[PDB]
């Protein structure tokens, strides 16, 4: 299966550059055109250009040239972006897209890019456990809270992935800067106390992993 | 430039029903090799956008056969028939005729079902954040519908607001609901000076709160 390997989240001062790729498997890298788009907040789609991996024809939006560069990789199919002169306007997420002639085909997963000044700051995860709320006796809502955690990328995940129904895991709001992350896995009452509920918090750009639980 | 514009920005539809999106071109993007190169995008949230229609009347290999793009030179529109679940996201139009390329506004597919009370839940400050100098009041309201539905924070009676943060999860792909969570944010400091506090459920489905509450 054509698959495009377009990875990592991560963050840059402003005036910095930064060099994001993408790897063809699957098929032929040199057969279809790399194309780069930028969705802009998860909700604005812009075109950035193209680039051809067999002669290296390219092409660019006259509004993303003073700042794009792509690049091709033959040898280990990949195709690079390269954007620099990043102000807070650059943050946002970029794909890279396979396009034949006539159409784009399978776009890569994402990658997501804060331009930033600020400093990273792992999550505070706090365990919740009710004592207050709808009772423990049919079934619970369990919570974790993960707070003060600086860039925006933060996966919360249960029981070592061993409970994955149930579970409401919230997007995070910024507070002073700091992202607060809340999630929730309402679990039966024969869990919780008597098993263990384990929430696994992993936040890549401080390299920072916590498993927890409670009372 | 080309401008791509989306009507409706959001359109709310319930299950077995048909949808309607359109694309409008600010002109022709009918290609000289005689060719009209629109697209159909469905981007699922926390997802990146899948293709569904290219060239206005073709569809994917394995995209299910309810969608079905059709239009003239200038509009298009992407059609289907009895929404399913699995539609929630946003439908976006594409022009790859002239350049640069650009991407219709997009579309919000939310769907229409029948409304449910929240399953209301309080949480104290977790025993950490209290040895550490902080105090954070959680409140998840699960599975919901519609989504107007208000929360308020009060503390020993009286309604309280700064410090509160709500998120809002997606509508849910399976069943078609919201869950959100609010969370009063105070410092310990403020917090041992107070006994009770109520997450407040204000909604849309049974004009009655849902009320819960602890008091330490
Ligand atoms: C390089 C290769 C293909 C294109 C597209 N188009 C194909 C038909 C003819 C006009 C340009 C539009 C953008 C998405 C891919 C298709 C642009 C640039």
């Amino acid at each position: 299966e054509v698959q495009l390997q377009q990875s990592g989240p991560e963050l840059v001062k402003p005036g910095a550059s930064v060099k994001m790729s993408c790897k063809a498997s699957g098929y032929t890298f040199t057969d279809y055109y790399i194309h780069w788009n930028k969705q802009s907040h998860g909700k604005s789609l812009e075109w950035i250009g193209y680039i051809y991996p067999n002669n290296g024809g390219n092409g660019y939006n006259h509004k993303f040239k003073g700042k794009a560069t792509l690049t091709v990789d033959k040898s280990s199919s990949t195709a690079y972006m390269d954007v620099r002169t990043l102000t807070s306007e650059d943050s946002a997420v970029y794909y890279c897209g396979r396009s034949t002639w006539d159409d784009f085909d399978y776009w890569g997963q994402g990658t997501t890019l804060t331009v930033s000044s600020a400093k990273t700051t792992p999550p505070s995860v706090y365990p919740l456990a009710p004592g207050s709320a709808a009772q423990t006796n049919s079934m619970v809502t369990l919570g974790c809270l993960v707070k003060g955690y600086f860039p925006e990328p933060v996966t919360l995940t249960w029981n070592s992935g061993s409970l994955s129904s149930g579970v409401h895991t919230f997007p995070a709001v910024l507070q002073s800067d700091l992202y607060t992350l809340s999630s929730s896995v309402t679990v039966t009452s024969s869990p919780r106390p008597s098993e263990t509920v384990t929430c696994n918090v992993a936040h890549p750009a401080s390299s920072t992993k916590v498993d927890k639980k409670i009372v | 430039d080309v401008l791509m514009t989306q009507t409706p920005l959001s359109l709310p539809v319930s299950l077995g029903d048909q949808a309607s999106i359109s694309c409008r071109s600010s002109q022709t993007i009918v290609h000289s090799n005689g060719n009209t190169y629109l697209e159909w995008y469905l981007q699922k949230p926390g997802q990146s956008p899948k293709l569904l229609i290219y060239k206005v009347t073709n569809r994917f290999s394995g995209v299910p056969d309810r969608f079905s793009g059709s239009g003239s030179g200038t509009d298009f529109t992407l059609k289907i028939s009895r929404v399913e679940a699995e539609d929630l996201g946003v439908y976006y139009c594409f022009q790859g005729t002239h350049a640069p390329y650009t991407f219709g506004g997009g579309t919000k597919l939310e769907i229409k079902r029948a409304d449910a009370a929240p399953t209301v839940s309080i949480f104290p400050p977790s025993s950490e954040q209290l040895t550490s100098g902080g105090a954070s009041v959680v409140c998840f309201l699960n599975n919901f519908y519609p989504k107007d539905i208000n929360v308020k924070w009060k503390i020993d009676g009286s309604e309280r607001q700064n410090g509160v943060l709500n998120s809002w999860t997606d509508q849910d792909s399976k069943d078609s609901t919201y869950s959100m969570s609010s969370t009063l944010t105070l410092t310990k400091d403020e917090y041992e000076r107070h006994n009770s506090y109520t997450c407040e459920a204000t909604h849309k489905t049974s004009t009655s709160p849902i009320v819960k509450s602890f008091n330490r």
